[PDB]
RNA sequence: UUGUACAGUUUGAGGGUAUAUGAUACAACCCGGUACAGGAGAUAACUGUACAGG
């Protein structure tokens, strides 16, 4: 349903994924400094 | 470094960054090293001061409800801190809600001239029997700082020479006589002795006692503060009714005493940023210091000034000012004192870790007050030793208070403000304590721990099953009485044991004496015996130590155990040759003294034998004999037999020792010995016929009911009747001979209770007309 | 017995069901094409906690 909160991956839930903590981003933004809300394209 | 940021790549020490981030929002932080029990051990929490293990761990530990609670404490304190000073409004809103509080609820001046009123009406009322005492004043009552319904206590001192409880006692006695005084009781059992009256005219309860050390001056220094600084009495009425709305004053409940406020009213004067009341100890006196605050005392108070004497553990003493000599006192109204009172008592003072005392401006260390920091300790001014603030042992009790505290800091940081239960307490219900047995759940009124409450009135007694007690009775005499045979071993046991120790202590002298030689002798008992050395500043300690190590010698004896923490210290072995315990003490002649009271109370009649063996084996059936166990020793309850035969209608045996004093030890020893004349100098003597098992049903019936042990003494030296009170003793058993020595002393509660449960259940047992033996049902463990 | 609070198992009640067009004999979920986020699972008995007892 939603991107795990660690490792930004699809496999597992945000409570299912465990693995150790990675960057937070997302695969749109595509870069870690860059946030959604505010981005070049809009 | 338990670890290093290095080893991770650029993206994942970034992850890892804001992971701590996160974790850090949520209060959870790093460890800067490890303990040797968890090596694994990789981050902390300081909320709860909990160890984590990993990341995992961690995540695992904010889900839990610990730590969920714990942050939302944490918000609650940090909204609470934030609140700046009330405004000027606000803040005359509480000035004149405390006022109308004191008004309503608080003292006057025609209430204290009525009470003044009372105490000269009681001195004239005394006047007759007591002239030379003299009434005075003294908390609620004269302090002005206690409610119109608080009692009135009046202390009356006397001469040196006249006893606390005589003068209280004939004290009552006037007031039964007069007719001023409704309703006179005596409450003798309180912390304090109290005469509890009501004067019909008054209509309010006053409280008389006698010799009320550290109440009159702290009474007094209270009044000079009211007095001399008027912005004290309405804080301290406030916070009383505050006390009372949350329902923590009355100490019944486990709550802090009622004037206990006061000193705290003061204290946070005291240690604010500008102190309103000066201290009255500290290093302005040469040769002070914290550790000798403890013999640093105030003495009395003056002239509006306190004099304090310190002694050395040369003496010292001095006046110093009660109040600041200083025209600038602020000019703070009395709502911002009690508001910043509030504050102080609530986040911004170690109610736990520190003692509050009036005298020394340095918070004094709970461990230099050498009291525990669990709960409050209030320090009285006249009192160092004692913490006035004890009644509250309970923790939930605390948090009651703490949350009270809380909500009404909070409420108290057209403005309008009301004292109400409801608002303090937020909808919390107290948390009843029971004084009586140190728990929780139960008021002392309705416990089930109470032996006094433990009744069905029992069947006719039928003769032939008054033959049949009388029967077992007899039965269990034949059966635990010594024969001729064992009395002769006993004797050849103590020439052989005096005999050997003769060997290391040349001269000793070993007398028997305890149920050998005091005419009940239970079988296989103890062997009592009494060492004493011919032509002799001697040490008991060591003298039993040395006896013990000689008989350690002795192949016969074995287990050697000397005893000394007792008050009559003794050597306990075992008998090889009597195949029993044997304790052997030293100078014990007092002991020998009432054991041959007994032997002679035995020959009188042989009732009084059959009715003390029964007694014995009744006793040890329920497992209370031993006095080892913390039970009543043996010679308790022959005492309590002798007692209750002494007192009869048909008097079973006389008071010997009523009917020349030898002072042997520091007491008396006299007792009528004759017995074979005894019926001439005794015109009661034959007056009794009841059957041995009909008075040990007697026995029994009267010690489950009518009789009273908290108020009266089971001593069988007078024939009238004794008072716990004329003894200052708060089971009890008085010794024939010595007075200051209580075989109930050591009786802890429990076993009380358990010994009052085993009288009512033998009483059930016997009197109920109806197994394999006859003996055995009057005798199960099992009813 | 006493004041307290959570480690595995079950049922009853919860958050979730937004981002889809077709399917699938009683033998078969599918190409999600747009919802926005610094956010990570709550309640009762099942004998395992860490503080106070006296
Ligand atoms: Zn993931």
């Amino acid at each position: 349903g939603d991107r795990c909160y660690n490792c930004g991956g699809l496999d597992h839930h945000a409570k299912e994924c465990k693995l150790p903590p990675q960057p937070k981003k997302c695969h749109f933004c595509q870069s870690i400094s860059h946030m959604v809300a505010s981005c070049p394209l809009k | 470094p338990v670890i290093d940021e290095s080893v991770l790549s650029t993206k994942e020490l970034l992850g890892l960054q804001q992971a701590e981030e996160r974790l850090k929002r949520d209060c959870i932080d790093r460890l800067k090293r490890r303990p040797r029990n968890y090596p694994t051990a990789k981050y902390t929490c300081r909320l709860c001061d909990v160890l984590i293990e990993s990341i995992a761990f961690a995540h695992k530990h904010i889900k839990e409800k610990r730590h969920k609670k714990n942050i939302k404490e944490k918000q609650e304190e940090e909204l609470l801190t934030t609140l700046p000073p009330p405004t000027p409004s606000q803040i005359n809103a509480v000035g004149i809600a405390i006022d109308k509080v004191v008004q309503e609820f608080g003292l006057h001046n025609e209430n204290l001239e009525q009470r003044l009123e009372i105490k000269r009406i009681m001195e004239n009322v005394f006047q007759h029997k007591l002239p030379d005492c003299s009434l005075r004043l003294y908390g609620s009552s004269c302090s002005r700082l206690g409610f119109k319904n608080s009692d009135v206590n009046i202390d009356i001192q006397f001469p040196a020479i006249m006893s606390q409880p005589d003068v209280l006692l004939l004290v009552q006695e006037c007031l039964k006589n007069s007719d001023s005084f409704i309703d006179v009781d005596a409450d003798f059992h309180a912390r304090v002795p109290v005469v509890v009256c009501r004067e019909k005219q008054s209509g309010l309860l006053c409280k008389v006692s006698a010799g009320n050390e550290n109440a009159c001056l702290t009474t007094k220094h209270l009044t000079a503060l009211g007095k001399l600084e008027p912005k004290l009495v309405p804080l301290v009425i406030a916070f009383r009714y505050w006390a009372k709305l949350c329902s923590i004053d009355r100490p019944e409940e486990g709550g802090l005493p009622p004037y206990v406020f006061a000193l705290m009213a003061i204290f946070f004067l005291q240690q604010r940023k500008e102190p309103l009341l000066p201290v009255y100890l500290g290093s302005w006196i040469e040769g002070f210091s914290l550790s000798k605050l403890g013999n640093f005392n105030l003495q009395d108070i003056e002239k509006d000034v306190v004099i304090w004497e310190h002694t050395d553990s040369p003496i010292k003493r001095g006046q110093v000012s009660l109040i600041l000599d200083v025209k600038h006192q602020p000019s703070v109204p009395v709502g911002q004192l009690w508001v910043e009172l509030l504050r102080f008592y609530a986040l911004e003072f170690n109610l736990a870790d520190l003692v509050i005392s009036i005298r020394v401006k340095e918070l004094v260390s709970r461990e230099l007050k050498d009291w525990p920091k669990k709960r409050i300790a209030i320090e009285d001014p006249y009192s160092v030793k004692r913490n006035v603030a004890r009644t509250l042992n309970s923790q939930p009790v605390f948090e009651y208070i703490l949350h009270c505290l809380r909500t009404t800091y909070k409420y108290f940081a057209d403005f309008f403000y009301e004292f109400s239960k409801l608002i303090f307490t937020k909808g919390k219900s107290p948390t009843v304590v029971c004084s009586l047995c140190k728990r929780e759940g139960h008021l002392k009124k309705d416990c089930p721990e109470d032996f006094k409450r433990i009744l069905e009135p029992l069947p006719p007694l039928t003769p032939k099953f008054l033959n049949i007690l009388d029967q077992v009775c007899i039965q269990c005499y034949k059966d635990f009485s010594p024969t001729i045979i064992e009395d002769q071993a006993r004797e050849h046991i103590r020439q052989n044991l005096e005999s050997f120790i003769r060997q290391d202590f040349p001269g000793t002298k070993l007398s028997l004496f305890g149920s050998s030689k005091n005419g009940f002798g239970f079988k296989q008992s103890d062997l009592d015996v009494c060492m004493t050395i011919n032509g002799l500043g001697l040490d008991c300690v060591r003298t039993i130590e040395e006896l013990a190590r000689v008989l350690r010698k002795h192949s016969g004896l074995r287990n050697i155990l000397p005893i000394t923490t007792a008050k009559v210290p003794i050597v306990k072995f075992f008998h090889l040759r009597s195949g029993l315990e044997v304790d052997i003490s030293l100078y014990n002649t007092l002991a020998l003294h009432n054991t041959r009271l007994l032997s002679a109370y035995s020959a009188i009649d042989p009732r009084v034998k059959y009715l003390c063996y029964t007694m014995k084996v009744f006793t040890k059936m329920c497992d209370i004999g031993d006095a080892s166990r913390g039970s009543l020793s043996s010679y308790a309850y022959t005492l309590m037999v002798l007692y209750f035969l002494q007192q009869r209608n048909p008097p079973v045996i006389p008071v010997l020792q009523e009917i020349p004093e030898i002072f042997v030890d520091g007491w008396n020893i006299y007792f009528f010995d004759q017995i074979d004349e005894l019926p001439t100098y005794w015109s009661e003597c034959g007056k009794n016929t009841e059957s041995v098992g009909q008075l040990w049903l007697g026995l029994l019936r009267f010690y489950t009911e009518e009789f009273d042990f908290k108020e009266h003494v089971i001593s069988i030296r007078r024939k009238s009747l004794l008072t716990t009170f004329k003894k200052q003793w708060t089971i009890v058993i008085e010794d024939p001979f010595d007075l200051n020595h209580n075989l109930g002393a050591g009786l802890s509660r429990k076993m009380t209770n358990f010994i009052m449960k085993a009288f009512i259940n033998g009483r059930r047992v016997f009197g109920i007309p109806v197994y394999p033996s006859k003996m055995e049902y009057f005798f199960d463990p099992d009813v």
